C-alpha cells in the first residue's frame, strides 16, 4: 500500500515536472517503485495461496487467510484504479501540446 | 523415386510425377488422340540448402532429357541496352532450331533458373525490359512445346503476377525441412560407399544419430560423415582395418554447428560472470520462466507468448533472459543485440531485422530474445529523437503469430519502461517481470562471500562499518562487483571498497 | 451488414458505399469484418493488412495499394477490408509523426467511383476514432458502427458454457465472487479469451480466473 501512494506521489509529480533532468530523475524513481511493487504483488500471490491451502481443515487459518485475500484485492482495485487516473491525464496532456500551431518546420 | 539418391521427399514425386510425366510417358498415338500440350514450367521453393539443385538434376537424368544447361540469377545482367535481356533470348534458341527440324520427335531439353527472385519483380528500367522478353518468349505466338523450364527460390511473393498463370508456371512446390525419418533415410543413402566396401565399424548406431540431430539440412550431413571419416583416417597414420567408430562421428557431430540451430557460444558470453544466487529473488525468477517455457510447449492455442522483463540500470536483467534460454532445451535459439547492428545503414538493420524473424516460422519450436529497445530505436531524450521506422518493424513483429502450427517464444528488456508507456507500445505485451537491485546488507555479504573477497575480519569490519554508516544502501549488481574487484587488486580494503560503496549508494 | 450487402448488390445508382467500424482495443472488430465479407458470395474479395506490408519502403507500399485498387476494377462486384488504418499510417503520438503521402492517397483512393457500372464495398477497422476526427478524414465515410465492450457478468457466463470451461459448481462461485469483487466490469473478448486458457491450465479452480479477470478489468 505505502509503495503504491508513493507511486501515485511520483505520477502526479511527473505531469507537473518541467525542468528535462529532473523528469529523467523521476522516470527512473518511477521504474524503481513499478520494480518493487510487481516483485510484491508476486510474493504476496505465492504466500497467501500456501496460506489458503494449510487453512482448509481450521476454521479460524480460513478466515484469516480470507482477510488477507480481501486486502489484497483491495490493493489491486487500488493500484488498477491509479494506473487507470494516470493514463487519463496522460491523454488530455497529449491532446494539450499538439493541438495548436507549431514551432517552424524540420 | 527413394531407388534414386532423395531421402524423406515422398510425396512431393508422387505429386510432381503425376502433373509432369503423365503426359510424356504414354506412346504419342495415345496423347494426341487426347489432344493436351505438356506442362512448360515448374517451380519449387524453399528454405537454401536443402537439395533443390539435386531434385532438378535428377528429373533430367530419368527422362533421357538433353544434358542441363544452367544459369544463375544476378549474371544475366549487363550495362549495355539490349545486351542484359539478349542472353535471356539465346537460351531457347538450339530448342527453337531442333523443333523445326525434326519435328514432333524431338528430345526433351531441360533450363535451370536459378535465383529467380534477383530480377523477376512486378513490373508497374531494365528489370520492366527483362520480365517483358521472358514473358513474350515463354509463351509466343509460335508454337514450341518441348521444353520444360525449372525455377528455384526462397520467397514466392515477389513474382510478378504474370508467370504464376496456367500457362508459364502451373505447378507450385515446397520443399520443407527434413523430419527424422528423413534424416535417417538420408544417413542410409550417403554411407552407401562406406557400407558395401565394409570400412565401417559394426557399433556405430545410425538411428541413434538421427535422433540425435535435429534441425539439420540435410547437406551438412554429408559434411558430418566426410569430416568423421577424415577424422579417422587421419588419427590413422597402418592398414589392418581402417574403420570408422561412433568416436569420430561424435567428434565430428560436436564440431559442427547447424545454421538453424542453437547460437550457444554468444549465450554463454553473456553469463560470462557466473550465476550466484545472493537473495531469494534469483529463484522465483527462475521458476517464473520455467513456467511459462512449460506452458509454451505444452498448449494448443497459444501458440505464441510475449513476456517482458523490466528494472533498473545495471541490475543485470539481460543474464537472466540469457540463463532462462539456456535452460530449456530448445532447438532454435538467436539473440538480436546492438553489438551485430553497428555500423549498418538503416535499411540494412530493418533487412535484418525482417530476415531473423522470417527465418524462425519455419521450424517447429524457437525461442528468440531481444538485447535492448531504447538502444535499437535510437532513443535520446533531447528534443527528442528516434528513427520511427525500426519501431514499427518491431511493433508489426511482436503480433505476427507463426503461420502455422510451429511455435515461437518471445522475450525482451529494457530499462525504460514509463518511456515505453508514454510512447503507447506496451499493448503488445502480456506479462511482466520486474528485477530491482539490492538494498540490503546481508545479500553484500553472500555477494563476498562468493567471489571470496577477503578473510572473515576484513569482511565483518566492512559489514559492520557500513552498517554503522550507510543506513539504506541501494545499488545495482554491476558496480558491487567491479567495485569488489577494484578494492581487491588495489590496497587496503576499508581505504577504497567501504568509500566507494558510499559514493555509489 | 447483410442490408447493406443487399442494398450495394441491386440499386442501380449506388455503385460505391464505404462503412466504417469503430471500437475501443481488444473489442474485436476484424472477426466481424470477416464474417460480414464471407456470408455474401461477392466473387471478389481481397484483404489489405499491415501484416503484407512488412519491411518493405514507402514507395513500395504506395505501389502495392495502387495496384490491388486497379485490380479491383475489372470485375463485376467487389469486397476490401482495409485492417487498421491509423497503424497503415505509421502514427505515433510524441511529435506526432506520421507519413502524410499514404494518407492523402487513402483519402482520395475512398471516393473514385469505378467505371463501367461495376460494383464495389469496402470496409475498413479503427480503434482510434478520435486521432481520425482530428485529421480531419472522416468526410469519406458515409456511415459508422460501433462495437462496445462486454459489461455484464451474465454475458461472461456466456463466454464460460460456450468454452465449456465451467463447471457447475464452477459457474456458481466465480459468478457470485466477481458479482461481489468487481461493481463495474468491462474488457475485450480477446483477453477475456486468453485468460479462460492460461486458467484451464493451471489450478482450474475458481481461484485464479476469478483474480485474473480481477487484473484484467
Ligand atoms: N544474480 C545475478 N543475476 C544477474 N546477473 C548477475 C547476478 N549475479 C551476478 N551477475 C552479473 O551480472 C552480469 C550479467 O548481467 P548483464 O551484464 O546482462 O546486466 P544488464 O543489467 O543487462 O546490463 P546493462 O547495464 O548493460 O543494461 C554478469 O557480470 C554477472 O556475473
Ligand atoms: N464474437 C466475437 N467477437 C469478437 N472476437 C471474437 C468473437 N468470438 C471470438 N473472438 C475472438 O476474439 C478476437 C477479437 O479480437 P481481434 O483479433 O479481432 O482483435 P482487434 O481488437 O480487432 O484488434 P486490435 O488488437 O488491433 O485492436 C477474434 O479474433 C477471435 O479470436
Ligand atoms: N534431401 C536430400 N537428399 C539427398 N541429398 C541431399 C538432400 N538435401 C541435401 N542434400 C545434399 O546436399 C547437396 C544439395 O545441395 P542443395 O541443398 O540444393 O544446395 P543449393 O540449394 O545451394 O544447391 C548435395 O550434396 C545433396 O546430396
Amino acid at each position: 500500500d505505502h509503495t503504491i501512494n508513493q507511486v501515485d506521489s511520483l505520477h502526479k509529480r511527473l505531469l507537473t515536472e518541467v525542468n528535462e533532468e529532473q523528469a529523467s530523475h523521476l522516470r527512473h524513481s518511477l521504474d524503481n517503485f513499478v520494480a518493487q511493487a510487481t516483485d510484491l504483488q508476486f510474493k504476496l500471490k505465492n504466500e497467501i495461496k500456501s496460506a489458503q491451502r494449510d487453512g482448509i481443515h481450521d476454521t479460524n487459518k480460513q478466515a484469516q487467510a480470507e482477510n488477507s485475500r480481501q486486502r489484497f484485492l483491495k490493493l489491486i482495485q487500488d493500484y488498477r484504479i491509479v494506473d487507470s487516473n494516470y493514463k487519463e491525464e496522460n491523454k488530455e496532456q497529449a491532446k494539450r501540446q499538439y493541438m495548436i500551431i507549431q514551432p517552424e518546420a524540420t | 523415386f527413394e531407388d534414386l539418391g532423395v531421402g524423406g521427399l515422398d510425396k512431393e514425386f508422387t505429386k510432381i510425377f503425376r502433373r509432369a510425366f503423365a503426359s510424356r510417358i504414354f506412346p504419342p498415338s495415345v496423347i494426341e488422340k487426347l489432344g493436351i500440350s505438356h506442362v512448360k514450367g515448374l517451380l519449387l521453393y524453399g528454405p537454401p540448402g536443402t537439395g533443390k539443385t539435386l531434385i532438378a538434376r535428377k528429373i533430367g537424368t530419368m527422362l533421357n532429357a538433353k544434358e542441363p544447361k544452367i544459369v544463375n540469377g544476378p549474371e544475366i545482367l549487363s550495362k549495355y541496352v539490349g545486351s542484359s535481356e539478349e542472353n535471356i533470348r539465346n537460351l531457347f534458341k538450339d530448342a527453337e532450331a531442333e523443333y523445326r527440324a525434326k519435328g514432333e520427335e524431338s528430345s526433351l531439353h531441360i533450363i535451370i533458373f536459378d535465383e529467380l527472385d534477383s530480377v523477376f519483380k512486378q513490373r508497374g528500367g531494365v528489370g520492366d525490359n527483362v520480365v517483358n522478353q521472358l514473358l513474350a518468349k515463354m509463351d509466343g505466338v509460335d508454337q514450341l512445346n518441348n521444353i520444360l523450364v525449372i525455377g528455384m527460390t526462397n520467397r514466392k511473393d515477389l513474382i510478378d503476377s504474370a508467370l504464376l498463370r496456367p500457362g508459364r508456371f502451373e505447378v507450385q512446390v515446397e520443399i520443407h525441412l527434413p523430419d527424422e525419418k528423413g534424416r535417417l533415410q538420408i544417413f542410409d543413402i550417403q554411407t552407401k560407399k562406406m557400407r558395401e566396401n565394409n570400412m565401417m565399424s559394426d557399433d556405430v548406431n545410425l538411428a541413434e544419430l538421427a535422433a540425435l540431430t535435429k534441425n539439420f539440412s540435410g547437406a551438412e550431413i554429408e559434411g558430418l560423415v566426410k569430416s568423421a571419416s577424415s577424422f579417422a583416417i587421419n588419427k590413422t597414420v597402418d592398414i589392418a582395418k581402417l574403420k570408422v567408430t561412433r568416436e569420430d562421428f561424435l567428434n565430428a557431430l560436436n564440431d559442427v554447428t547447424p545454421a538453424f540451430g542453437i547460437s550457444e557460444e554468444d549465450l554463454k558470453t553473456c553469463v560470462e560472470g557466473g550465476m550466484m544466487l545472493y537473495s531469494e529473488r534469483v529463484n522465483s525468477i527462475l521458476k517464473n520462466g520455467a513456467r511459462y517455457v512449460r506452458q509454451v510447449r505444452e498448449s494448443d492455442k497459444s501458440r505464441l507468448v510475449s513476456l517482458l522483463i523490466h528494472g533498473p540500470a545495471g541490475s543485470g536483467k539481460t543474464a537472466l533472459a540469457a540463463e532462462i534460454a539456456l535452460k530449456s532445451g530448445f532447438p532454435f535459439i538467436r539473440l538480436i543485440s546492438p553489438n551485430e547492428l553497428s555500423g549498418m545503414s538503416e535499411s540494412a538493420k530493418i533487412a535484418y531485422i525482417d530476415n531473423t524473424f522470417r527465418d524462425a516460422y519455419k521450424s517447429p519450436l524457437n525461442i528468440l530474445v531481444i538485447d535492448s529497445l531504447e538502444t535499437l530505436v535510437d532513443w535520446v531524450p533531447i528534443g527528442p529523437r528516434f528513427s520511427n521506422n525500426i519501431l514499427q518493424m518491431l511493433k508489426v513483429a511482436l503480433k505476427r503469430k507463426p503461420p502455422q502450427d510451429r511455435r515461437l517464444l518471445i522475450m525482451t528488456t529494457t530499462s525504460a519502461y514509463s518511456v515505453l508507456q508514454q510512447m503507447d507500445i506496451l499493448s503488445c505485451f502480456d506479462n511482466e517481470i520486474a528485477v530491482p537491485n539490492m538494498t540490503n546488507l546481508d545479500e553484500l555479504n553472500n555477494v563476498m562471500i562468493e567471489s571470496n573477497f577477503l578473510d572473515d575480519a576484513g569482511r565483518v569490519k566492512v559489514i559492520n562499518e557500513l552498517s554503522r554508516s550507510c543506513p539504506n544502501f541501494n545499488v545495482g549488481i554491476k558496480k558491487t562487483l567491479t567495485n569488489i574487484e577494484t578494492a581487491r587488486h588495489d590496497e587496503d580494503p576499508v581505504n577504497e571498497l567501504v568509500e566507494l560503496m558510499t559514493q555509489s549508494a
